[PDB]
């Protein structure tokens, strides 16, 4: 509570047990000053009726401007409902912190005197990109990642679990990371995992709903979304398929790419530019990292750049145990016979095959899936694979 | 010029531009108030305002030529405290396809130059490098041209 | 427990929430509930229960803020606007005097009379003033490795004309007034306006070429010509457009409208930096990846006087970037930062303090609390090699 | 629908407040409740896709032109509740009109009820049924065939 | 789990309990061997217990029973070694120390930091407990704290070695290793832990700083640690012993800046302009030069300060009769505090017997101190203008005169004594006035300066027969301000026995309030040393007994940051008027550390929030002495808010004490809060006085001066500036007889704490040469990475600079390599040979 | 009036020369949901909806 800003070493130290014994000893002379003078006075009708001079001064029809400008003199330009505009005094009583251009103050009704403030909706956009915790699961169901848990845990959460490691070395830790991989490796399952595990406000936005059909609104968008990422203090903004609004940046081209263009560019901006990000930590995920910007993916726009690779061997066997945990199973599933072939089966199509075979079980009025049943469902999710056998081999 | 689009917001110009057409040459005549224009492009302006009624005099401006060249950067340098030997005819010939811009780019960087290296006056190794300068070309870590 | 953070760790702890508990008691003990109508703490109701609030209500009057349109004659009679109320032939008021006064300004005016009784500042955009540096960053130019003459350059567009103004006018010199910087990412551009910035003892204005894209036509240009007036309206004052290609790129109009409203921002941009009235003392940055996509016109000297090229560093640059990205690291006492930029093949300072960056935290990993050379040469294979196809 | 962030008004029109509200009670109510919700749309593609969601309404079931007997059980449900005369042959009417769908089934019964209505008596007629049917089909074809030259 | 491979592995050997037991040599060396390298591996994560010791952790009884008693040789000494740092998670008794101390000696980077660490906690409490009587065993401490102490220093753990140090107490080791780049780390850390630490070892600290200051040749940092131990003999031979001539003219720079004289031997080298140097005689042609240099060198009368005409004059015409003599008196003493140090003024050198004249009665008398204000170090051309009026008809004006030569003689010093040589005479006069004048413009002429001659000629003056209360009180401030930090016999028999001589009714006076302000200057910042006087005046009338007490004591602890002093002072404060004194002194404690400055001024909030009329009336001046020459918004608001209160007197602290929080700062928020003040107060006469004052104070020189005790980054204490501040404080505390009266001389300590806040850079040879530099707010670095900034929000100007309250300096360039690392004050700065 | 009947969303009369609350004038919740009931929806089954 704007306490003594102890910067001593900052380190567990005896400069700083000393600095902080001191603030102690001061706190604990205060608590014992206000206990006894209350004690020996209640002092509570003295803090009263300076309410009620405070309620006088302030009129009862209260009027709800909107303050516009302020001349930094204790003196104000406030618009009234109507439209029209007044040059008035901040009194004395109105808390001071609260005042920036565009709140809700509240004015007197025949002076309009500024005499409060009032609080405001929580939804620029909060409600909307906010994601609260992550519905899918926690870290347990993630299986065989391990070494890209590791290292999204050393990007966004280390940094705010224990900041000592960094702040003893200097160094500070790294900017972003972007998760690139074949189609249906876990980017996203990952990142939703980290989002209901970590501590600070989590916000998801696909790329597709950066490109707007109106001029500079894209631009908008990514600038209120970093907006209300500052407002909210740590953060994680988890650009999912950026794909769609980074590109090679072909000057060359014509429509909605120049729009999309702007926005990559007011996106980079963001990442690192002039001013200072604050502390607010970026993830973004790509099915197809080659067709991105180099100045996208600079080193000092993402630090880490992690790779998703398919499931192999063991890792097939953790993810269908995850995913057929809560199913009963008949007492004849050969799962070893189900990924012993390597068909480049990725986590969704395991997921797939999951849900399919229950399903037909569920037509077929079963009681327990089989092992037949897990063969059917995965021999339909690989019919799903077309192209042309000679072309290419 | 007008299109027949289907995108907004060229019409409200389009609107202005009838405006303008209008009070130029229309009902109405003015004989008080005369109009000069520039402009950058003249392939892209509607035929109503490039008429007779309206732009009458269409001059063209040119990219100067020697003469021009050599005067611009006369004019520029009048100011400046030059020596007299600059070949402002050499600078003309060594200073192919520039603009009156470029030209005063050229005065102003010979300045600079002189300044940097601690000059009172300038000279025309000083313009040289202010051509070279506002050349702005780039070289390519070889030279392999005989 | 833990493995052992310091032998002061649980005194720390304890102390921390000792205080914490106090300052709940102390907080409990003396009131100070939060308000919902804006009330600052009781100990600072001050003035403000009484004895100045009063004194500020009783004599302070409410003017009300009107818009000066006309002056007529010599004699004042003034022609105001109060804005959704009315219009009024207005006289002044005893305090202000008739030369504070001029067309087109704010101006607030009594109730009662409708007397103008003091000028305003002049209303600009939100988004145009909030381009205002205000916080100037803290980096300097001794933070930029390997850009000698680039730094010089733009200093001597930049800094030195503003410094030393009489130096230029004693020769009879107009120095440049604007600068565009290109090169690949990441060679420094945005840090050396930053360094700009730290050491103006002028106003800077940032401005992003992204913002001036809008929605509605004719926004793009109104937002630059406010800006360059608030620019204007100083003594003189840099302006930095980060990114310009945004709104840059080059006319082509043809057949259906293309981007032609960015087009139109870009002229008003060009129209402001060289036209008829005289720009003010306005210095001009410019920092870009593609050089090629602007335009002639804003390309064009006058608007756009020097062009300084950034590269990939030489060796002694990158010796010199590993120095001060090193600098407020936790490093052995010897460290071969030679051995080091020779290891990394031709690469940008972001690469270099990402490199950086790397090592320290394989040492946070390893659990030890100083960055070797190992741990260097470990971060240089992690990011100058693994990551080479990027 | 649609999309959540569409106009750039970040989510504050009501269109898609109203989604967010709906999104919200969908999440809020389980699964084992005996409450469902079956949504329907003739345009799929501009269909708001945080609806098919995994965890709420995913599942979903498309519907062709109908065929003949369709034809035939829709016009015998939109008749049900019309006076129609001794031996209508709905069938008949149905085999009249080919390759009709739902609104034009629809409004073949309002017009036979005009019908009857002008020539004045309180029951539908097999012939007030066919000239019905000569005259919307005719005209969903005039309309067709307007589309038609408008592309052209 | 998934990995227990690692699991079965370390089974291998713990299912295999003794085999190193087992009589087969193969288990005995690799087995162990293996164990040590494995719980030695580092993991991949920062988590917790590396994999290894969170899987040994069970395995403990049996790893100690294969250590029991087996062959001493090499097995017995690897399972100590294994034991020990297996000891870390089980965190009982001190095992690991003791299996340390008998074990393996190896090299203890070869474990790590998070052992050593540990391993440094045990063998700190095992030195604690451990009692003096068992040397022997101290021993092997004395060795493993000797390992320990140079891996931290190689590590980038300072902090950790000096805090080992500090606990064993053994901090004499340091300057044996400390290592040529750890040295200013190690410095820094312990002059920070040095103020937060009690009596006993705050001094240790500071010598063993010092020990390795002077190791590493940095005379500069050894004499400030030398300055601020209060070490004479250090000091002197320090000074001495610096054979560069260029240093030695820096430290004595430092030195004429805090105040301390050295009589050097004539045989020293350079020895009478080192001596220039530290007499300030050159300090008003800088100040002068500086003026020139900043174009600030125009007069500013009182109007422009007033600026009237931005007022609304809604009361133009027959508006409030104010005290026309008052407001002249405020106007004067305006244009004194404007115009001082600069030696043109607009009003007293055109016609200065009209503007006298103007004034009424002791008006007089501070008017004309107001020209010596003006010409302040200016000795030589004081004399011919004030001799002018050093010959009047009225008796106040030449007592005006009088300490106007006193107070351009203060703080500086010449051979000449003139101060001494012109108020010699009227010390004894019959004139009250005059002796008042004589004794106070000798006081400020030689304060801090411990005059023998000057203490015997003034001492008498107190017993003197025909000497009011008024003239005893200033004859006891100006003793105080003449010994002030000396513990003088003579000054403190005196006092007491004059404190004794009087009555209770003539002690009920409150000029009597100058003779315990006058011992308590004479014992400043002498902590424990006070009980002797606090016995002497036990034997005192009560209410004055109170007083006297309580502010020798805060006196005395003036400048410590004692909590428990604090403590004692607030239980006073929850009876008489020692409350306000109480709570002046609260401030004068605090007044050091940033820390309890704050906590302080919470203190002092709450404080006002709850208190009586006394105490309210004396917490405003506490915060001005607590913040002076800083102009804090917080304290800013706090003084508004009661500037406009019911008690007057509450009012009028209140407004001096905003003046002084803005002293030489030309804030224009303060000037602005001033002026509407004077609006509001346009009727009151002594309100609007002390407006006038506070924006005289706030335009104090004209931004080149300040009133800050502290210097050398608020490190150093100025003993004559805490000593004029008190002075005017404890004047204050009575305001309405003292300054609202026949007594507002007093306001002229302010010159002892008055000095400039320049920074000129000269070359090796004593001549002005201008260099770039940063200048912003000061950043703590202690204890943190690499060479981390030094300033921050920082801006480039040329060496001529004014410094702010809080604005470190540092050189832009690296052309020139500055003498001494404290860019403040004067700087010699010399080539860097290595420039480029 | 007590604060508890001052619900959110009801329209209330303030007086004139100072707006205070002095009445909670009756408000159209106008539901238009109880009219989409359809029981259960007799003579609407799969035999006659056959196809
Ligand atoms: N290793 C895995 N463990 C558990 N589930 C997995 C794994 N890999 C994929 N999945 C499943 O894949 C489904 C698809 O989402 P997922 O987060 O995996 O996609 P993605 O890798 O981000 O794909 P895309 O690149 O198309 O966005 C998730 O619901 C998750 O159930
Ligand atoms: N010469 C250099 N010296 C030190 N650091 C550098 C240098 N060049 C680049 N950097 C580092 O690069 C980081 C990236 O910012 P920089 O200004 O280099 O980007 P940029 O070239 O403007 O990029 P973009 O092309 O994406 O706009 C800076 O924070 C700085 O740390
Ligand atoms: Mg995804
Ligand atoms: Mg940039």
């Amino acid at each position: 509570a704007s306490k003594l800003p102890l910067v001593t070493p900052h380190t567990q130290c005896r400069l700083k047990l000393l600095k902080l014994e001191r603030i102690k000893d001061y706190l604990l002379m205060e608590e014992e000053f206000i206990r006894n003078q209350e004690q020996m006075k209640p002092l509570e009708e003295k803090q009263e009726e300076e309410r009620s001079k405070v309620d006088d001064l302030r009129g009862t029809p209260m009027s709800v401007g909107t303050l516009e400008e302020i001349i930094d003199d204790n003196h104000a330009i406030v618009s009234t409902s109507v439209g029209s505009e007044h040059y008035v005094s901040i009194l004395s009583f109105v808390d001071k912190d609260l005042l920036e251009p565009g709140c809700s103050v509240l004015l007197n009704h025949k002076v309009h005197a500024v005499i409060g403030v009032l609080m405001d909706d929580t939804d620029p956009l909060v409600t909307v990109m906010k994601v609260e915790k992550a519905p899918q699961e926690t870290y347990a169901d993630i299986g065989g990642l391990d070494n890209q848990i590791q290292e999204i845990k050393e990007s966004v959460e280390l940094p705010l679990t224990h900041p000592e490691y960094y702040e003893e070395m200097g160094i500070k830790p790294p900017k972003g990371v972007i998760l690139y991989g074949p189609p249906g490796t876990g980017k996203t399952l990952l990142a939703k995992a980290v989002a209901n595990q970590t501590s600070a406000t989590f916000l998801r936005v696909v790329g597709s709903e950066l490109i707007q059909k109106y001029l500079g609104d894209g631009p908008k968008l990514v600038r209120e979304l970093f907006r209300v990422a500052e407002e909210h203090a740590p953060s994680i903004v988890f650009i999912d398929e950026i794909d769609a609004i980074g590109t090679k940046r072909y000057d060359s081209n014509s429509g909605g790419e120049r729009e999309i263009q702007r926005t990559m560019l007011e996106l980079l901006n963001q990442l690192d530019g002039f001013d200072s990000r604050g502390d607010v930590k970026v993830i973004m995920a790509t099915n197809r990292i080659e067709t991105l910007d180099p100045a996208l993916i600079r080193p000092g726009r993402i630090d880490r750049k992690i790779e998703f690779p398919l499931p192999d061997e063991k890792t097939k066997k953790r993810i269908f145990q995850i995913h057929t945990s809560r199913m009963t199973l008949a007492d004849d599933v050969t799962l070893d016979d189900l990924i012993m072939a390597k068909d480049d089966l990725s986590g969704a199509d395991i997921k797939a095959i999951c849900t399919e075979a229950g399903l037909m079980a569920l037509r077929e009025r079963r009681m327990k899936v089989t092992n037949e049943d897990f063969k059917k469902s995965k021999e339909n999710v690989l019919y799903k694979k077309q192209e042309g056998t000679p072309e290419g081999l | 010029k007008r299109f027949d689009s289907e995108k907004a917001g060229d019409r409200e110009v389009q609107r202005t531009m009838l405006e303008l057409l209008n009070q130029l040459d229309g009902f109405q005549p003015n004989t008080q108030v005369k109009v000069i224009a520039a402009t950058n492009r003249v392939d892209i302006l509607d035929p109503a305002l490039l008429r007779s009624g309206r732009l009458d005099r269409k001059i063209e401006f040119p990219m100067p030529n020697e003469e021009a060249r050599a005067r611009i950067m006369q004019i520029h340098s009048r100011k400046m405290n030059v020596s007299p030997d600059v070949n402002y005819e050499e600078l003309a010939r060594c200073t192919d396809d520039f603009n009156g811009a470029q030209c005063k780019a050229v005065c102003v960087e010979a300045g600079m130059i002189a300044l940097r290296r601690g000059a009172t006056e300038l000279t025309h190794e000083d313009y040289m490098e202010g051509i070279l300068e506002v050349q702005a070309k780039k070289k390519a870590n070889l030279q392999y041209y005989a | 427990k833990t493995y052992g953070q310091s032998t002061y760790s649980r005194q720390i702890k304890q102390v921390e929430d000792d205080i914490q508990q106090l300052l709940k008691k102390i907080n409990e003990l003396t009131g100070i509930k939060e308000s919902d109508t804006g009330l600052a703490p009781p100990a600072l109701w001050d003035l403000a229960a009484d004895k100045q609030t009063l004194q500020s209500e009783q004599p302070l009057q409410v003017a009300r803020c009107t818009k000066i349109i006309n002056a007529d004659s010599e004699d004042p009679k003034y022609i105001i606007n109060v804005k959704q109320f009315a219009k009024f032939v207005v006289d002044l008021s005893d305090q202000v005097a008739p030369t504070d006064i001029e067309e087109g300004m704010r101006v607030g005016v009594d109730r009662n009379k409708y007397q103008i009784h003091i000028p305003l500042p002049p209303k600009i955009d939100p988004t145009v003033t909030m381009m205002q540096v205000e916080e100037k960053p803290d980096v300097t130019y001794s933070d930029v490795g390997g850009c000698k003459e680039q730094i010089e350059k733009l200093r001597e567009v930049v800094e030195t004309p503003l410094l030393h103004p009489e130096r230029f006018v004693n020769l009879g010199i107009e120095p440049p007034k604007g600068v565009l910087l290109f090169g690949p990412p990441g060679t420094g551009k945005t840090l050396c306006a930053r360094a700009v910035a730290n050491r103006t003892d002028a106003c800077f204005i940032r401005v992003i070429g992204s913002e001036l894209v809008q929605k509605y036509v004719g926004e793009g240009a109104r937002m630059v010509r406010e800006l360059f007036e608030m620019a204007r309206t100083k003594k003189a004052c840099l302006i930095f457009f980060d990114e310009i290609d945004a709104i840059g790129g080059a006319r082509f109009d043809d057949g259906a409208g293309g981007d032609n409203e960015v087009q139109r921002t870009m002229l008003e941009l060009i129209n402001q930096l060289d036209g008829f009235d005289p720009r003010g003392n306005i210095k001009v940055l410019m920092a870009t990846n593609r050089p090629d996509t602007l335009d002639p016109a804003l390309m064009r000297p006058g608007r756009l006087d020097r062009k300084i090229e950034f590269s990939l560093p030489d060796l002694e640059g990158r010796t010199h970037i590993f120095k001060i990205h090193a600098r407020s690291m936790s490093v052995e006492r010897d460290i071969r930062f030679e051995l080091l930029a020779r290891l990394c093949p031709n690469s940008t300072g972001a690469e270099i303090r990402s490199v950086c960056t790397e090592a320290g935290m394989f040492a946070i990993r390893a659990r030890r609390k100083i960055a070797t050379e190992k741990d260097f040469l470990e971060a240089v294979n992690k990011v100058i090699k693994s990551y080479a196809k990027f | 629908g649609s999309s959540r962030l569409e106009g750039g008004s970040g989510g504050d029109s009501e269109v898609q407040r109203t989604m967010l509200e709906l999104l919200n009670q969908l999440d809020g109510f389980e699964a084992t409740k005996n409450i469902k919700v079956i949504m329907a749309t003739n345009r799929i593609d501009i269909l708001d896709s945080a609806l098919l969601r995994p965890g709420r309404i995913d599942r979903k079931i498309e519907f062709p032109p109908p065929n003949e007997e369709a034809r035939l059980d829709i016009l015998k449900i939109h008749s049900r509740k019309m006076n129609l005369t001794r031996g209508i042959n709905l069938r008949k009417i149905a085999e009249l009109m080919p390759g009709a769908s739902g609104a034009e089934v629809k409004g073949v019964c309002t017009e036979a009820g005009m019908y009857a209505l002008r020539e004045r008596r309180v029951h539908v007629t097999q012939e007030d049924f066919e000239m019905a049917v000569a005259k919307v089909m005719q005209k969903d074809s005039e309309k067709n065939m307007s589309i038609k030259k408008l592309w052209k | 789990e998934l990995s227990e491979e690692d699991k079965q592995l370390q089974d291998e050997l713990e299912m295999l309990v003794e085999r190193l037991g087992e009589k087969d040599t193969s288990l005995y060396r690799p087995a162990l061997e293996e164990l040590r390298r494995q719980i030695r591996s580092s993991t991949t994560s920062m988590t917790s217990v590396p994999k290894p010791l969170k899987f040994l952790r069970p395995h403990y009884g049996k790893l100690k029973e294969i250590y029991e008693n087996m062959a001493p040789g090499e097995n017995k000494r690897f399972a100590a070694d294994i034991i020990s740092v297996l000891a870390m998670t089980m965190s009982g008794e001190r095992e690991c120390l003791k299996y340390r101390l008998v074990g393996s000696q190896e090299e203890l980077a070869s474990w790590g930091h998070e052992y050593v660490r540990h391993l440094a906690g045990e063998v700190a409490k095992e030195w604690q407990e451990l009692d003096d009587a068992e040397k022997v065993q101290r021993e092997p401490l004395l060795t493993l704290v000797k390992e320990i102490v140079p891996y931290n220093m190689a590590h980038n753990a300072e902090h950790e070695a000096c805090d080992l140090l500090m606990e064993i107490e053994q901090v004499d080791m340091l300057e044996k290793d400390i290592d040529e780049n750890a040295y200013a780390k190690v410095c820094l850390y312990l002059t920070s832990c040095v103020n937060y630490v009690p009596e006993p070892e705050n001094s240790a600290l500071l010598r063993c700083a010092l020990g390795v200051f002077r190791k590493f040749s940095r005379f500069p940092e050894a004499l400030r640690l030398a300055l601020m131990l209060n070490d004479m003999e250090l000091v002197e031979d320090i000074f001495t012993s610096c054979k560069d001539v260029v240093v030695q003219k820096q430290m004595a720079f430092m030195l004429g800046r805090h105040g301390v004289f050295l009589e050097l031997s004539e045989d020293v080298e350079e020895y009478e302009d080192l001596t220039e140097i530290m007499s300030n005689v050159q300090l008003n042609s800088n100040f002068l030069a500086l003026a020139r240099e900043l174009d600030i060198m125009e007069p500013k009368v009182p109007d422009d300060i007033y600026k009237t005409h931005l007022e609304n004059n809604r009361f133009g015409g027959s508006g409030s009769q104010v005290d026309s003599a008052r407001m002249n008196l405020a106007s004067s003493f305006v244009n004194g505090f404007v115009n001082a140090a600069f030696g043109q003024d607009k009003l007293l050198t055109d016609d200065g017997n009209k503007w006298l004249y103007k004034n009424k009665d002791h008006g007089m008398l501070s008017a004309a101190a107001s020209l010596g204000m003006i010409l302040l170090w200016d000795v030589d051309g004081g004399l011919t203008q004030i001799d002018k009026y050093l010959y009047s008809s009225e008796d106040y004006i030449k007592s005006g005169a009088l300490l106007a030569c006193g107070i351009v003689n203060s703080g500086v010093r010449n051979e000449c004594d003139p101060a001494l040589a012109l108020l010699s005479d009227y010390v004894l006069h019959n004139s009250n006035t005059m002796r008042l004048g004589s004794i106070f413009g000798l006081g400020l002429a030689y304060a801090g300066s411990n005059r023998e001659d000057v203490l015997t000629l003034l001492l008498p003056v107190m017993g003197d027969s025909k000497s009011s209360m008024e003239v005893a009180g200033v004859t006891a401030l100006a003793c105080g301000m003449i010994a002030v930090g000396s513990c003088n016999g003579d000054v403190t028999s005196t006092i007491l026995q004059t404190i004794m001589e009087k009555s209770e009714t003539e002690l009920k006076d409150t000029y009597a309030r100058w003779l315990p302000l006058g011992l308590g200057l004479n014992h400043l910042g002498k902590g424990e040393a006070i009980e002797a006087i606090l016995a002497a005046l036990e034997v005192v009338s009560e209410p004055f007994r109170s007083f006297a007490n309580t502010l020798v004591d805060v006196c005395a602890y003036a400048g410590s940051g004692n909590v428990l002093k604090v403590q004692q002072l607030l239980h006073i404060c929850s009876m008489g008027a020692h409350q306000g004194v109480a709570v002046l002194g609260i401030a004068l404690i605090a007044m050091g550390e940033e820390i309890g400055a704050e906590m302080a001024l919470r203190t002092f909030g709450h404080l006002l929030r709850y208190g009586e009329p006394t105490l309210r009336r004396a917490v405003p001046l506490a915060l001005a002495l607590i913040s002076v020459s800083n102009p804090r918004l917080n304290i800013l608001d706090t003084l508004s808010k009661f500037s406009h209160d019911a008690d007057p007197e509450v009012s009028y602290n209140s407004i001096f004490a905003m003046g002084m929080v803005g002293s030489g700062t030309n804030n224009a928020r303060l000037a602005a809060m001033l002026r509407q003040l004077a609006q509001y107060h346009a009727k009151d006469p002594n309100n609007l006085f002390m407006v006038r004052l506070a924006q005289g104070l706030t335009h104090l020189g004209k931004g080149t001066l300040t009133l800050c005790p502290y210097h050398s980054d608020r490190q150093l204490m100025s003993q004559v500036a805490v000593a004029g501040l008190l002075t005017v404080l404890v004047s204050f505390l009575d305001v309405r007889n003292i300054i609202l009266g026949k007594s507002h001389y007093v306001l002229y300590g302010l010159v002892a704490a008055m000095q400039p806040r320049m920074l000129v850079t000269f070359d090796e040879e004593l001549r002005p040469l201008p260099v770039s530099v940063r200048v912003g707010q000061a950043v703590d670095v202690v204890g943190q990475a690499g060479k981390p900034k030094t300033i921050t929000g920082f801006q480039t100007h040329t060496t001529p600079v004014l410094l702010a309250h809080g604005e470190r300096a540092e050189l832009a360039t690296e052309e020139f390599l500055p003498v001494t690392p404290i860019l403040e004050g004067f700087v010699i700065l010399r080539k860097n040979p290595n420039y480029d | 009036i007590d604060i508890n009947d001052v619900t959110p969303n009801c329209r209330v009369a303030l007086r004139n020369d100072s707006y205070t609350l002095h009445k909670i004038l009756p408000n159209k919740v106008d539901p238009l949901v109880s009219l989409m009931m359809v029981e259960k929806v007799p003579d609407s089954t799969y035999e006659m909806i056959g196809g």
